[PDB]
């Protein structure tokens, strides 16, 4: 077990730059990119908005696989 | 007729729908759960009016809707679809109004 635990912690530490998972990146980009879209006002505003929305498939899928109601788990992320 | 019967008016040409849609998009920012998605869907559905007003008139609905959203965020709550020359403008000053 110690050999396993050291491998798990090492893998995390090996990456000099880390970003929180669990939907943090996708949910954060969803909101940030949605604001970005508002600076265009042409055609890319729609492509950016749909691109941003697409990233929510990850926290949505994770919630469904957890047997939890994605409509609350994902919505709460958008709020936070 | 309505100019004499209804003293309480709001700007037309989608201007009223734009202000409601905006206030809904902001309201939903404080709502969590299933209600958030439905409120936003309502805010989106309201845009069917300025959308179809543009499309049926032969206008570039995508450009006009984008200009309406962005121009409205500046605080001018009477922006709407102009049918004289394809653009957006103050439909209250231009006397394009509907009873409240």
């Amino acid at each position: 077990s110690l050999h396993d635990s050291l491998s798990v912690v090492k893998r995390t530490l090996e990456s000099g730059n880390v970003v929180p998972g669990g939907g943090c990146v996708e949910a954060a980009l969803n909101i940030y990119l949605d604001n970005f879209a508002t600076t265009v006002g042409s055609r890319e505003q729609l492509a950016i908005a749909e691109f941003a929305a697409a990233l929510l498939i990850i926290p949505k899928t994770l919630a469904v696989n957890a047997a939890k109601d994605s409509s609350e788990l994902v919505a709460k992320l958008r709020s936070y | 007729k309505r100019a004499l019967q209804n003293k309480l008016i709001v700007a037309g040409g989608g201007a009223t729908e734009m202000e409601v849609s905006k206030c809904l998009r902001d309201y939903s920012k404080t709502i969590a759960g299933k209600q958030q998605m439905i409120i936003n869907a309502f805010a989106k559905a309201l845009e069917v009016i300025p959308r179809q007003l543009c499309e049926n008139a032969g206008f570039d609905a995508i450009e006009i809707l984008n200009k309406l959203r962005l121009a409205h965020s500046k605080g001018e709550k009477w922006y709407g679809v102009v049918f004289e020359t394809e653009n957006i403008g103050d439909n209250f000053a231009k006397f394009v109004w509907e009873p409240a």
